[PDB]
Formats: structure tokens, C-alpha cells, sequence
């Protein structure tokens, strides 16, 4: 009942979130082309972004939820902790880890080809991509199609730890302030997946973006 | 009455000061020793455009401080109306203004000269785009984009007064009593959406029949409408 | 001075929440508008002062219509408020809260300005803590600048909001002796609260006001030996 | 059971709020921290809790050390919080409200877990609302269920925050009883109050803390006639 209670919430305000983003992200791209087919075929494109941004605000904004209104007082306080929380919406992280991994996987490709066509590796299948590992330029493509999708996790223990807000601060104290530690990951994923282009950096820098701030964030949690 | 007036106004203008040097550094930091003078050189024109986003953020958290602190009911518990306290606020407004034409005219057509040496219709000063299109407008006909960036400066004053009369407006009636984060992350709302419909309508004006005058002051004078309804109901 | 409330009326999501509460209240006289909690004791409370907007209703103060008047409007009438919350001014010292009402004054001029901030001062005996900030003072130091500073406008009724809130029995004295001081100077009060036990102890003429509406009326002993009020509001041991 | 707390002690903006509060509590009765506004009654309490990390002492359960652990392990050792504001699931039934913490408990099983939430909803008398929503109930009712939530959890003590906080004189005694039923269920109460006159109409052990220091302890009977509490906290007239 308290994990169907979550996924609720959470669902709900991180589709709000993501349809809320979507009409800033590509409406601000939009008005920038004016100066609709074009927006339906960059549908994936945005929300592959869009939607580690929205699973993360919400997140947040359901545990800010839980401690403004003290439903977080009554939840440690009949034994049930925080990071038992977020332990209880893995299921849910891995539904968005699986709809976000279709997104890089297929539908990214796919709509940036048929937007190119209408207008590249961005656009390339995955299938002509699974090999030819060797050059950095796939290298880096591929790379941030498999272990893209894994953002998603690293939202979730990540969303854990930075949600602690008192009463008086209010749900979106710590609104501002960890959007931009989760945006600090994307614009450093964005920043590798340049660097292995250029074959600066090699492929392993994936996972190492990953750990690096997945351990920072299950120590933050676990203070 | 002098006291209370100071008070609001200090208040507010250490606000869009205070918002206006975290805004340039964060700019700043953004946009970034050749490449670190042609971006220092540039903080006037990046000055230039933060003013009125930083004006909007500036009356949303200098009067959110005054609000949450239960100091704006005292003041109309003693007899001071909604418009006088708008009117303390535009003070500190109109020192950005004043700022905004000192860029303009003087600072900002200098050190783009400095900055371009280092390393369009817009960019112009208003000294130089008025002169220019006087120059044309003599020998030729001025093409409908100096029109839209003539009308987007002498409208910048006016954008920005409006912006911190519905950022006042936001304060004594949707925003009021709440939180801190929540009157900050609609201020970002409002002037995304402000840049988003000045720039999109600057576009429009390029491409259909009417003035540009239109495009640029008709979000003005309809968020001061509705800045000013948002007043009415108190 | 008579302010004359009829006929108060407001919804909240379609529900009204104030049902038809009228009551009279006079200058230099104690009036306690109490209640059960969120049966509209507090929104017929903030009707009055013009926080929430009156659907319905009629407000006099000596046949002079103050229902279409704003909050300010009925400031400048001879309406003062003192919010529940700290309301003192934070950056600006105790001497410049009281000095910040006093130049709003039209009919003061700058010598008699600083002799009326003077006794003011020493009214409340707040004259020790004048060069001090607003937000480095004692919450009885802070409350009595507050109370202070809303007679620098010249309140002719004093509508207090939760002036008992958080108020410990031994400094209950204090609030009394000052709300008995604001009737002493002519000062009609307006007192709202939970605490009903010290509320019933000062006014002289108390309004309970269950469901809605207005449910008795009279003085505190009157309003002890009523049925209604004692089945609802205080209770059989009381 | 005996709750036993020592030396606490928290610093605030470089300012010691609360300095060498100890008391202890034992199971089945209910005990009063009380005190003046500010004076760190709260902030002790808090403490106590799990709210606000300590800074100094320790409180100990049965020479069972809890000051190193958080607050949801000290839930599962016995200890219970009661926030003053509205803290219902707003968007759950009342049913499930006690269910969500009842399928916390694990040595229940479905058999017995709707038996024990059955119950549950008949002793506070809440089991015709028991299919509405939790935003959209009275505030005395709203109460009643947020006490039958905890006692789901199956709390040895209960920590109640300001439990007479908005309450009229007629629902007054409607609490009294449910503490009083509280202590009847062999569970004891710490009670935190600034409505000083109820508390200790209940309490039978009452704690004064002034200026950051427990200055009274004993009966209620004890505490009024204590002069040093009259002198800060009561006052000269008080009964």
C-alpha cells in the first residue's frame, strides 16, 4: 500500500513535470525553427533528456510532498526510512529505465532519421551500430545509447539523497539547487560522450560518470 | 513618509543587485587568457540582457523576503496602499533602467568595439541604430528589421517596469503565502516565458504585415493589464 | 464609535464556511470573537480587517460604508491589525518600526513626531531595547513593538489576532495589562482566539459564532450559562 | 520498559538551546515536558525523537543505546511520533492508512493483519468513515485516525507533539480519554504541550525545562507548589 501509494504519486507528477519541460525544451526550439511534422520527429530526442530530468524532479517533489505535510515524521517514525523508500520504487525506476532504453535504443535513431531525411551517427541504427566498435566515433554513440538509459537509476538514489527539506523551507527549497547537481551528470554525459568522439577519453567513462556519482549520492543518503 | 519607503526600496534594490551580480557570474561562467577578455569584455552586453530577468527575480524574492516575514500585511494595516508599495518598488526598479541606458548609450557600443577586437541591428546602440536609420531612411528604405530593433529597445525600459509591476502583482496575490522556492521557481516560469514570447513575436513581426510596434509592445501593455488586474483584486 | 458588522457571509470550494455573522462592536470597549476552530471564527475575524474579500455583508463604522473599502482604505478609517506572526519590521531597529507608522501621519508634524515616538516608547517600556534590530529582541520585547507600533497610525479599534498564541501563564499578565491599557486610551479590541479560557477573562461582551453563524451573545458570564454554547463549544465542565 | 535519557544537550547559531535536560519515562505512564515557549522544551523533545541530530548525551531503553541510531530505527525498537500538524495521507483511505503501516509489522500475517486493522478502526470508533479519504475528513476525526495509524505500528512509547494544539474545551476530553486509553494499553506517553493547564490533568509525572535545564520533576501536585516554577513558567496565580 505505501509502494503503490509512491508510485502514484510519482508518476503522476513526473508526467506533469515531463509534459511541463517538453512545452519549455521544444517549444523554446520551436519558436527558434519558426525563425510540425519537425517537432513530432524530435519527439525522442527531447525526451530522452526530458525524462531522467522528470523522473528526477519528481522524485523530489513527492518526498518534498512527504516532508512538508509530515507524512515523512509518521513514515520514520513507524520504522520505514527514507532510503527504504526509495528502495521500494526501484521497480518503477526500472519501468522508466526500460521506457528510456527504447527511446536511446530505437526511437532516437529512428525519429533523427526520418528528421534528417525531411530536414550522421545520431541517426545511424543500432543495428549497423552494435559492432565497429573500434571507431571512437561509434564508439561514443553507442556508448551513450547503452549506458544512457542507466541515468535513470542514478535519478532515483540520487533524488533520495538530496530531498531532506525542513517544514519552513518548503517543497521546492531544494528544487533549484539539485536540478543542477542532476544536470551537473547530463552536462558531464553530454561533455564524455564529446571527448570519446575525439578519442580522448575511451568508452569506459561511461560507468566511471556513473559510480562516481552514484556512490557520492548513496554516502549523501547514508549521513 | 521616508522611513517605510526606504525600507521597501533598499530592500528591493539590494534584491535585483544581488540577483544581477549571481546572474552576470553565472553568465559569465556559461559562456566561458584570449578567450577569458573576449568574455570579460563582453559582461556589459551580458549585463544588458539579464536586466530585465533579474529585475522579475529581483521584486519576486526582495518583496517574498518582506511578504513571508508577515511585513507586508503591517504596512496596509496602518494605511498604505497596494500602488504605493508597487510605486516604492518601481524606485528600485528605475535604477536599473537608469542602468540599462547608461549600457546602452555609452558602455555597451564601446566594449563591443573591445570585444570584437580581440577576437547585426541588435547589437546597435540606440544612439547608433537611430542615427542609422535616419541615415537610410533618407537615401533608401529601412528594412523591417532595424523597425523591430528600434521598437525593442525603446520598449526595454518599458519591459522592464511592467515585469516587476506583475512580479508585485504575483506577490499580493497568487504567490502570497507561499513558500520561499515556489515564488522563486515561478519567477524562472515567468521570465522564460517572457523571452520566449518577446522573441517569438520579434520573429512574427519579420514575417507579417503589421508594424513591428505591435508585436513588441503587445505582451507589455497586456501583462501591465493583467499586472494591474492582479492589483485590483488585491 | 460603533462598528456595525451585518450579515457576513464567504465560501471556500463551494462550501460556506460563514453563514450570516453580524455582531456591534464600540470604541473603548473589550470584544471577544471566539468560537469552535475553523467554524469561521477565523474568517469572520479576517472579513472584518479585509484579508479575505466579502461575498456578502454590510460594514459600518458610524454610518460610514467601509464594505467596499480595501485593506488600506479601512486602514486609514481607524482600523489597526496585529498578525498572529511576527510582524516587526527586521532590519529596521525598534525605535524606526514605531518612527516608520508615525510619519505616515498627516496631522503630526516632525516636533510633535518625536515627542509622540518618545512616550510611545515608554508606554510599552520597549525605550531599552530602541537601538536594537527587530529580529534580535524577545518575543514579549517583539509583540510589544508591534502593539506599539499599530498605535502609531491611531487605531480606533484594535483588531487582534491570536494574541495569546504561544503565550506562557506567567507573561499572560502582560498581554492582559496591555490589551487593558488599549481600552484604558479609548481603543475598541477585537480579540480572536483559541485559548478561550483567558480570552473569556478580559472581554465584556463575547460572540461565539459555531457553524457559521452566531451562536450566543452577551457577556462572559451570560455566555457560560449557555445551553447551546456549553453542549458545543465549552463543554460541560468548563 | 524504561526510557531513560541523559544529558541532552544542542547548540544553535552557536547558542546551547537545550543544556543537561534528563528525565525518564517508563511504560504504561504518561509524562508531561513541559515548560516555558522557547525555553527548549521543543527542541529536547525533538531530540528525543530523532527530529534534530543530538550534539551531546545519550538516552538509553533497557541499556539498549539509541542515540546512534536514526530515527526509523527507533521506530522499530518501540518509539512513536505524533506530529502536531495535519500529518494523514492525505491522498489514502483511512482504512489503508492503517494498513500502510500495519503491513509494515512483520509478525502479522494477512490473516491476522485485517483482524488487527478491524479492531483497530472499532476502538476509535472510526469504522463508518473508514472508506473516505484522508483530506476530506472533520479535524477531530482526522486525529482519531492518525492515533489509530500509530498504534498500527505497535509503539512501546509514544511521543506526542503538541496533541492539544487547536482543540476546542468540548474535544478536549475526547483526548484526554484516548491518552488516558493510551496509557491503559501499557504503552507510555510523552507528552509536549503549550496548553500547560490540560497536560497536567492527565500527566502524573510532569518535567518543567527553563532556560535549557529540567528545573522541576514529579507529580503535578509537586509542580505547582514548586516555587521556582512559579516564578518562571506559572506565575504567582495559577490552578
Amino acid at each position: 500500500i505505501i509502494r503503490r501509494y509512491l508510485v502514484k504519486q510519482v508518476v503522476s507528477t513526473s508526467l506533469v513535470v515531463i509534459a511541463l519541460l517538453t512545452l519549455i525544451m521544444m517549444g523554446g526550439r520551436l519558436i527558434k525553427y519558426f525563425g510540425f511534422s519537425i517537432i513530432g520527429y524530435r519527439m525522442p530526442e527531447f525526451l530522452t533528456l526530458i525524462l531522467p530530468l522528470g523522473f528526477f524532479i519528481g522524485l523530489m517533489l513527492v518526498f518534498g510532498r512527504l516532508y512538508v505535510d509530515h507524512e515523512m515524521a509518521v513514515l520514520n517514525g513507524s520504522g520505514i526510512s527514507r532510503i527504504r523508500l526509495g528502495q521500494l520504487l526501484i521497480p518503477l525506476a526500472l519501468v522508466f529505465l526500460v521506457i528510456q532504453g527504447i527511446l536511446m535504443l530505437w526511437m532516437t535513431p529512428w525519429g533523427l532519421r526520418q528528421f534528417d531525411q525531411l530536414s550522421k551517427v545520431e541517426a545511424l541504427p543500432s543495428s549497423k551500430l552494435w559492432n565497429k566498435w573500434n571507431d571512437p566515433v561509434i564508439a561514443s554513440e553507442m556508448g551513450w545509447r547503452v549506458f544512457g538509459p542507466f541515468t535513470i537509476v542514478i535519478a532515483l538514489m540520487m533524488a533520495v539523497a538530496l530531498c531532506e527539506v525542513s517544514p519552513r523551507q518548503g517543497r521546492y527549497y531544494r528544487l533549484i539547487p539539485a536540478i543542477f547537481i542532476f544536470a551537473s551528470l547530463i552536462v558531464l554525459l553530454i561533455a564524455i560522450r564529446t571527448r570519446i568522439s575525439r578519442d580522448e577519453l575511451g568508452v569506459w567513462a561511461y560507468p566511471a560518470a556513473l559510480a562516481v556519482y552514484g556512490i557520492a549520492a548513496a554516502l549523501f543518503s547514508r549521513k | 513618509r521616508r522611513i517605510v519607503a526606504k525600507h521597501v526600496t533598499k530592500t528591493t534594490a539590494l534584491a535585483m543587485l544581488g540577483t544581477t551580480i549571481v546572474l552576470v557570474i553565472l553568465q559569465v561562467l556559461f559562456t566561458y587568457w584570449q578567450a577569458f577578455l573576449y568574455v570579460l569584455w563582453g559582461a556589459p552586453r551580458y549585463l544588458y540582457e539579464i536586466l530585465p530577468i533579474s529585475a522579475l527575480i529581483g521584486a519576486i524574492l526582495g518583496l517574498g523576503t518582506l511578504a513571508s516575514n508577515s511585513e507586508l500585511i503591517v504596512m496596509r494595516s496602518v494605511g498604505i496602499s497596494l500602488w504605493r508599495i508597487v510605486g516604492w518598488v518601481i524606485r528600485s526598479a528605475l535604477v536599473l533602467v537608469l542602468l540599462s541606458f547608461a549600457l546602452s548609450e555609452w558602455v555597451v557600443p564601446y566594449t563591443n568595439e573591445r570585444a570584437n577586437s580581440v577576437k547585426d541591428p541588435e547589437d546597435l546602440s540606440f544612439s547608433q541604430l537611430v542615427s542609422f536609420m535616419n541615415y537610410m531612411r533618407e537615401y533608401s528604405q529601412v528594412p523591417k528589421t532595424y523597425q523591430l530593433a528600434f521598437w525593442k529597445k525603446v520598449a526595454s525600459p518599458f519591459a522592464l517596469i511592467t515585469l516587476v509591476l506583475v512580479a508585485c502583482s504575483f506577490i499580493f496575490g497568487p504567490l502570497r503565502q507561499q513558500s520561499m522556492g515556489f515564488r522563486l521557481v515561478i519567477a524562472l516560469f515567468i521570465g522564460l516565458g517572457f523571452y520566449y514570447l518577446q522573441d517569438f513575436l520579434g520573429y512574427a513581426s519579420l514575417v507579417y504585415n503589421p508594424s513591428p510596434a505591435w508585436f513588441v509592445l503587445g505582451p507589455i501593455v497586456l501583462m501591465f493589464v493583467a499586472g494591474s488586474y492582479l492589483l485590483y483584486r488585491a | 464609535q460603533t462598528l456595525c458588522i451585518k450579515h457576513l457571509a464567504k465560501n471556500y470550494s463551494k462550501r460556506w464556511v460563514v453563514k450570516d455573522v453580524s455582531f456591534e462592536m464600540q470604541s473603548g470597549q473589550i470584544v471577544g470573537l471566539l468560537g469552535p476552530n475553523g467554524a469561521g471564527k477565523t474568517t469572520s475575524f479576517y472579513m472584518v480587517v479585509g484579508l479575505v474579500r466579502m461575498d456578502k455583508g454590510e460594514i459600518h463604522l458610524d454610518n460610514l460604508d467601509l464594505s467596499d473599502l480595501a485593506m488600506h482604505e479601512r486602514a486609514r478609517k481607524g482600523i489597526g491589525y496585529l498578525p498572529q506572526e511576527a510582524s516587526i519590521f527586521r532590519k529596521l531597529t525598534i525605535a524606526e518600526n514605531i518612527m516608520a507608522i508615525l510619519e505616515t501621519r498627516k496631522d503630526l508634524n516632525k516636533q510633535q513626531r518625536q515627542q509622540r515616538l518618545q512616550e510611545l516608547l515608554n508606554d510599552f517600556k520597549i525605550t531599552h531595547i530602541k537601538d536594537s534590530l527587530g529580529m534580535s529582541v524577545s518575543g514579549g520585547e517583539r509583540r510589544r513593538a508591534e502593539i506599539a507600533r499599530a498605535l502609531a497610525a491611531d487605531p480606533k479599534f484594535m483588531l487582534l489576532d491570536e494574541p495569546f498564541a504561544g503565550v506562557d501563564p506567567i507573561s499572560v499578565g502582560d498581554i492582559k495589562d496591555i490589551i487593558r491599557n488599549l481600552k484604558d486610551r479609548g481603543i475598541g479590541v477585537l480579540i480572536t482566539d483559541h485559548n478561550v479560557r483567558e480570552t473569556l477573562a478580559i472581554c465584556e461582551h463575547a460572540y461565539i459564532v459555531s457553524e457559521g453563524a452566531v451562536i450566543a451573545e452577551g457577556s462572559p458570564q451570560d455566555i457560560l450559562e449557555n445551553e447551546q454554547v456549553r453542549k458545543v463549544y465549552l463543554g460541560d465542565d468548563f
